[PDB]
């Protein structure tokens, strides 16, 4: 594995571990964004090394808008997550290994 | 030799660590034949089942099932067939639709017992994304997925769980008589 | 000798004709111990069970259970304990309340398997008057009866049922592939 | 990127997205294990391609024991997460890219 790639996975592991611990001292609607930000970082890892085809990018760009929006906005998190799950499901066959 | 039923029934434990060694098709067919002998309401058999085992499909279904730990040999998905349960008023539909699921759970239990008697392991998983698997597997609209169960060979030794004493959950002839 | 599990799992049939010969207490306790090994969601064990066997109480419960045929040796009533499933919004309550019943059905299946391996018979019955048995047995309000199962020695020979072929209810890797 | 590696990152993204949505219909102490299982899968991704040196493995093996333990056990999740964060912090300099 390339040294930069190796670091990126490990630093992703620290974020998930740190977020999990810091969920004991934060509100109840916070594991939603930690997982949403975790999915954002995994897909951001792909296109930084040339692994996003055409729709793996369109989800990371929509994940960006939801994550970087100003706080306090009344967003239906259930509806957008359902749509993103549907989009990402349609993109897996393009990268399927036989 | 084939195990005596009473030792097997007590020993079954949820297995979440599975080994890479795959399960051959004859064993899968025999387990599926053993699991269809469950009771069904009025002999209606209002259920559907699916077997996923291709190495790519098992890992794609695993992602959309966060409650599943470890990568099993194959997946069995149990559903309730709603086509054979609608009648007259919606009250009767609810009455014959809850009972339909109560009988589907028994088939899953039979499957786990059969797959444990053979030296494998399994655990029913209910926390999964229903719509996504329905779209992925091509399941029609009148068939509702209920439980996703992985089956495979345990990777580590089995470890029993901790359960409340018999007195706490069982009463004789009246509520509160945990002695008779 | 104790039966091999695979022959026992296929042979279990619903028994509705029971003989007058009673079942001794040690066997009842052993069957109850075998039936508590079922899986439960998150190890919560949100269930309650009751054993009725006094000759008068079994016949009084039988009347209020029209789906029960024949007079068994004893009755086991399986309920879901709702005290340990309420939390936050009612949506989570429904989510953790359906799953609670899905695990209670497995215990009934285990009980029938254990009582068939011993030479007895049984059949789950869902058509019963819920409120009347709750009042008669003193069951509190937070405990909801689900299934009433009779257990006893079969009076006549066992006769299997007629079931749809494996192809009809089982599909491989896609909806419609009843071959692979 | 190797095709198997590309699939593994994307399937990790689906798990985080699916867990985030399914956190709206599950108890409040569930984002703890989703993040702990997320950190387990990221480190499991490293040693499957030869990227775990000596302590990146000792955390994924301790993460395994915590995750695969029978449910209902009274475990002090704060203490173990603090220890794992401390161990993982000591292992980052070994894989640091200059
Ligand atoms: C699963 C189930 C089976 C029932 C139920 C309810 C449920 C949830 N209720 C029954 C009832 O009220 N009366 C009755 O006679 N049987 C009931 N059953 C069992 C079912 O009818 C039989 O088991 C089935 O029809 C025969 O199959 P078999 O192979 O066991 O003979
Ligand atoms: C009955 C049931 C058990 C489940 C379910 C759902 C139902 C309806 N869902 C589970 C899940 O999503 N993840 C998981 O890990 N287990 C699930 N289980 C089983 C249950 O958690 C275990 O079987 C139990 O906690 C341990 O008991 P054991 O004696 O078998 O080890």
């Amino acid at each position: 594995l390339p040294p930069q790639l190796r670091e990126e996975i490990a630093l992703l592991a620290v974020y998930l571990l740190s977020s999990g611990r810091g969920l004991l001292e934060e509100p109840a609607d916070y594991g939603i964004y930690r997982c949403t930000d975790g999915a954002r970082r995994a897909l951001q890892l792909l296109d930084e090394h040339g692994g996003s085809t055409a729709r793996l990018t369109a989800v990371r760009e929509r994940l960006d808008e939801v994550m970087f929006a100003p706080m306090g906005e009344d967003r239906d998190m259930g509806a957008i997550l359902d749509d993103l799950c549907r989009q990402m499901a349609d993109a897996l066959p393009e990268i399927e290994t036989p | 030799s084939l195990p005596d039923a009473w030792t097997v029934l007590k020993t079954r434990t949820a297995v979440r660590n599975y080994a890479k060694e795959p399960v051959d098709d004859a064993l899968i067919e025999q387990l599926l034949e053993a699991m269809l002998a469950a009771p069904t309401a009025s002999n209606r058999q209002a259920w559907s089942f699916m077997v996923v085992r291709r190495p790519a499909a098992v890992r794609r279904l695993r992602a959309f099932s966060p409650g599943v730990l470890g990568t099993p040999a194959f997946f069995v998905v149990a559903c309730v067939d709603r086509s054979l349960t609608d009648n007259l008023s919606p009250k009767l539909s609810q009455k014959i639709y809850d009972t339909s699921k109560l009988c589907v759970a028994m088939a899953v239990e039979n499957l786990l017992l059969a797959a444990h008697a053979a030296g494998l392991g399994g655990c029913p998983v209910g926390s999964f994304r229903s719509d996504i698997v329905t779209s992925m597997l091509g399941i029609p609209e009148h068939i509702e997925p209920m439980l996703v169960v992985p089956i495979g060979r345990p990777a580590t030794a089995l470890v029993p769980s901790q359960r409340r004493a018999k007195n706490e959950v069982v009463n004789y002839e009246s509520w509160g008589n945990r002695a008779a």
